[PDB]
RNA sequence: GAACUCGCUGUGAAGAUGCAGUGUACCCGCGGCAAGACGGAAA
RNA sequence: GUGAAGAGGGAAACAACCCAGACCGCCAGCUAAGGUCCCAAAGUCAUGGUUAAGUGGGAAACGCGGAAGAUGUAACGGGGCUAAACCAUGCACCGAAGCUGCGGCAGCGACGCUUAUGCGUUGUUGGGUAGGGGAGCGUUCUGUAAGCCUGCGAAGGUGUGCUGUGAGGCAUGCUGGAGGUAUCAGAAGUGCGAAUGCUGACAUAAGUAACGAUAAAGCGGGUGAAAAGCCC
RNA sequence: CCCGGCGAGGGGAGUGAAAAAGAACCUGAAACCGUGUACGUACAAGCAGUGGGAGCACGCUUAGGCGUGUGACUGCGUACC
């Protein structure tokens, strides 16, 4: 049983129990937010969509940890024109857990 | 550089670098191009800026509670136990004693104590007021510092 | 006729692969003294094909 | 308890010794002198003295059981080079380089 | 005052040689080739991040059309079927659903054919 | 979640017998080379060879169209003295009909070890009988 | 300078070991042949 | 107008041709030129005609001809196509760093919190040579400093981990075994990738040439661990 | 004390806190040459990288597909001043 939803602009196919990656939100670490936006309900006979956002489906997402991702360097070089520069970036991330899908 | 003007190798004949002298700055044991000369590093200070800075730092030592004025500070004999025992009676270790004219008993025992330094009224310096913690005036030296700065 | 690049360790190591050796594996045992030697050669103590020789 | 036998500054090149030293790697000590004794190179004469040194340290400085030792650690390193000159045609100063050797062979019963 | 450069040059090259690990010899050991090796590797690592969303989009279009031909529909009719069928599902979920559940994607093709015309 | 990458050892491929008798050469050969790629399966991976097994029987009786019996003349060089090897189509059918198929299918595959690895799975024959009937093949109606 | 250094069509600071396509080629040596090399030299 | 001083996609490849101005990341979506038979991502898509020659896939004046291209097919990129070419219409799709949403940083405008100015925020900008401007990292010495750490282990060397958009910093494994130095300021012989730069070491050709006039050596015995060269 | 040539160079004992302080003697990086171990390559073509990624080896959670090395194959990519 999986669920399809869109939180950080990109969609995700996430089952229950799995800790999955999402973008950085303004959510406390002791908060468990609910996503009423769902695009597929997975059963033996699935519930598909003609129009999106099924009312009967809800997703329970809890947040355990905030932080920054892997250090990725960016090198901009131009040959024989006297130009180089180097900079880094560490992207924020959220690890959430999904428990329970209301079919 | 002690050396010669002789070329280490000629211009033609070899496949080496360009050579005009052995005392090139990009070679070993050569002469420094931008080498320094003996030069004085002192620079002019205005008098009103100097005495105004003394007014600025003595306007601050009176506020930071670093300024202690006593009745009569002198020593009986040139004896460092009598000097350090007297400073032990008022618990002062790192101070600057500023006083009146030169004392034969006090100035003779000043060098063996590093943290304790004594001077005269005409030889005061701004660097002696920062590196030292508290400054001890004498009752007679109150009139001398007022006519000193003025 | 002169090289314009530096040969690497892989070219040198793949070039030196044919310079190795192998064991002789020709040691025979003399029946008289019980010591080893080479086939068609003589021993140190002076014995050859079981027959005693000069041995000075 | 291991046996260390090493040789410094041999009269040989750094390359030719390694043609000999790769042959006796992993072999039994008792059959290794049987190989190095009848080996026809000059470098086999030195490493025979190095190996017979290690057997003698396995007799005098070790307890017993000389026969069950196995050659495990063997490697040949180069040392300093001796710098002299050599005359040629057209009067230029040719330098020459003389190789030295460091043969460190460690043998043990296990 | 004379200052030496031996403490900043090698410590400066520690950061370069710790990023020059594993580059076939002279790009790993020799600093002159390793410098342009790290620089040019920065160029390919910079460009291929912008080619990752090209190649994964090519794989998604390949796998949607690759699983749509078993039901007898083309790719362009299936994207128009989902778009006129008000389906907001992107290509990653369509590429992932073909691995696990086949009759789910077959139901997506049949639902696309339902609201096709 | 990462995109699913299939193991090359667990690629469930099957046998497919396709009779090329009476078909267009390039139009069928494009489909056959396209199914040697593995694109017709849902689990396609561009670095995992998921192409099935394709058996082509009786390639000598293929349906040529237009004037292509005379038009196509194949040329190849061997790596020698500069004389070129010419071959008319009516003689290539007469001496080795499989090689014509190997030119088209080999031409429609990408250059590399993977493309020739997909060329290994092409089995084109001239006769109706073969020895792949033991592995329970499934004839493809096309 | 680094090389894990093949041949054809065209491109090209203008005859490509490196570019787009195609074709050949187990890996590595040895001895010669000097056609390719900005190697001396022959307008 | 572009390149000079512009990245990306198509024209097989191709600075100046066409689209299109890259703050960064994202396994999100929508588009321009160009395409939807494979290579190579998407229509073997619908309708009306031409083509018989691979014209397409190199050519004028002229009555499908005029028509000759090069190591190798080699004058579509290649296979190969009677539409998978050519003319027109319609509907979708592929298609860039273009556009939108999400996540983050910096600057310049106008406010509102209200005042040593930080912002609940607001739209906007951020390709770049020559050149100008602002804000920062590290090293030597000095006042701070007869202060701090330290033989329960200093500098240096050598790896991992954390963090900062950066030059860096932090603690720790091992070697080492005696000095280093917080913060605030000043003084530079201050940061290397090249100048056929200089001094030392080390590969490279490679164990390749060569081992020195073409008067030539052979054998026994003695010492020595070992003798073609030396002792007889 | 032993081997080694009544050599050179070491092994063992001992001094020394330490002989990774042995007279080539403080600390000993790199270019260069080696030896042990995990992986890959002997049907494969191009500034040798980068994105994806199969298997193998080792510590972890007392599995929860964690981390490092190796990079079969594949898209793209013609050194620096």
């Amino acid at each position: 049983m999986y669920a399809v939803f869109q939180s950080g602009g990109k969609q995700h196919r996430v089952s229950e129990g799995q800790t999955v990656r999402l973008e950085k939100l303004d959510i406390a670490t002791g908060e468990t937010v609910e996503f009423a936006e769902v695009l597929m309900i997975a059963n033996g006979e699935e519930v598909k969509i003609g129009v999106p956002f099924v009312d009967g489906g809800v997703i329970k997402a809890e947040v355990v940890a905030h932080g920054r991702g892997e250090k990725v360097k960016i090198v901009k070089f131009r040959r024989r024109k006297h130009y180089r520069k180097q900079q880094g970036h560490r992207q924020w991330f959220t690890d959430v857990k999904i428990t329970g899908i209301s079919a | 550089v002690t050396g010669s003007g002789k070329k280490p190798w000629r211009q033609k004949g070899t496949g080496r670098a360009r050579s005009g002298s052995i005392k090139s700055p990009i070679w070993r044991s050569g002469g420094v191009t931008f080498a320094a000369r003996p030069q004085d590093h002192s620079q002019k200070v205005n008098k009103k800026m100097y005495r105004g800075a003394l007014k600025s730092i003595l306007s601050e030592l009176v506020r930071q509670d670093r300024l202690i004025v006593v009745e009569k500070f002198s020593v009986e004999a040139p004896k460092t136990k009598l000097l350090a025992q007297k400073l032990k009676d008022m618990a002062l270790e790192d101070v600057l004693i500023i006083t009146g004219e030169l004392d034969e008993n006090l100035f003779l025992a000043a060098r063996n104590l590093h943290k304790v330094d004594v001077r005269d009224a005409t030889g005061i310096d701004p660097v002696s007021l920062i590196a030292f913690d508290k400054v001890v005036m004498t009752a007679d030296a109150v009139k001398q510092v007022e006519e000193m700065l003025a | 006729a002169v090289q314009q690049n530096k040969p690497t360790r892989s070219k040198r190591g793949m070039r030196r692969s044919h310079d190795a050796l192998t064991a002789v594996t020709s040691l025979s045992v003399d029946k008289t003294s019980g010591e080893k030697h080479l086939r068609h050669h003589i021993t140190a103590d002076g014995y050859y094909r079981g027959r005693k020789v000069i041995a000075k | 308890m291991e046996t260390i036998a090493k040789h410094r500054h041999a009269r040989s090149s750094a390359q030719k010794v390694r043609l000999v030293a790769d042959l006796i790697r992993g072999k039994k000590v008792s059959q290794a002198l049987d190989i190095l004794t009848y080996t026809n190179k000059k470098a086999a004469v030195l490493v025979k003295k190095v190996l017979e040194s290690a057997i003698a340290n396995a007799e005098h400085n070790d307890g017993a059981d000389i026969d069950d030792l196995k050659v495990t650690k063997i490697f040949v390193d180069e040392g300093p080079s001796m710098k002299r000159i050599m005359p040629r045609a057209k009067g230029r100063a040719d330098r020459i380089l003389k190789r030295t050797s460091h043969i460190t062979v460690v043998v043990s019963d296990r | 005052a004379r200052v030496k450069r031996g403490v900043i040059a090698r410590a400066r090259h520690k950061k370069i040689l710790k990023q020059a690990k594993g580059y076939y010899g002279a790009r790993s050991r020799v600093y002159r080739v390793a410098f342009q090796a790290v620089i040019k590797a920065g160029q390919y690592a910079y460009r291929d991040r912008r080619q990752r969303k090209r190649q994964f989009r090519q794989l998604w279009i390949a796998r949607i059309n690759a699983a749509a031909r078993q039901n007898g529909i083309s790719y362009s009719k299936f994207i128009n079927g989902l778009k006129k069928a008000s389906v907001e599902i992107d290509r990653k979920i369509l590429a992932d659903i073909a691995v696990f559940d086949k009759v789910a994607f077959t139901a997506l093709v049949e639902k696309a054919k339902a609201a096709l015309a | 979640m990462k995109t699913f990458t299939a193991k090359p050892e667990t690629v469930k491929r099957d046998w497919y017998v396709v009779d090329a008798t009476g078909k267009t050469l390039g139009r069928l050969a494009t489909e056959l080379a396209r199914r040697l790629r593995g694109k017709h399966k849902a689990e396609y991976t561009p670095h995992v060879d998921t192409g099935d097994y394709i058996i082509v029987l009786n390639a000598d009786k293929v349906a040529v169209t237009g004037n292509k019996r005379t038009d196509k003349v194949y040329y190849h060089h061997t790596g020698h003295i500069g004389g070129i090897k010419q071959a008319t189509f009516e003689e290539m059918i007469a001496r080795r009909p499989e090689r014509v198929i190997e030119i088209a299918v080999k031409g429609m595959l990408p250059k590399g070890p993977l493309g020739r690895a997909m060329f290994r799975k092409l089995k084109v024959y001239a006769g109706n009988e073969h020895n792949h009937a033991a592995q329970q093949p499934q004839v493809l109606d096309i």
